[PDB]
């Protein structure tokens, strides 16, 4: 019985900085038995009204918020 | 390599952020 929700995703990124890839990972298929898309979807749906902030952290870009 | 098809499936959520970024 797993669900997402934005504040899930938020409070991630409230803790620690994470990237797209890191995040999808977390529920890409590990039990939610989600399609590719539709798991996309929601998350894509739901960080793409997000507008947070980007980091370079290790040469790279991250997502980071503050409340 | 060992990995593609699962780079581009986060890819779509990026490109989504990538607007408002």
């Amino acid at each position: 019985d797993v669900q997402v929700t934005e504040d899930a995703v938020r409070r991630y990124l409230t803790r620690k900085p994470m990237t797209t890839k890191d995040l999808l990972k977390k529920f890409q298929t590990k039990k939610t038995g989600l399609s590719s898309e539709q798991t996309v979807n929601v998350l894509a749906q739901i960080l793409k009204r997000l507008n947070p902030e980007r980091k370079m952290i290790n040469d790279k870009m991250h997502f980071s918020l503050k409340e | 390599g060992s990995s593609s098809e699962a780079d581009e499936m986060a890819k779509a959520l990026e490109a989504e952020l990538n607007d408002l970024m």
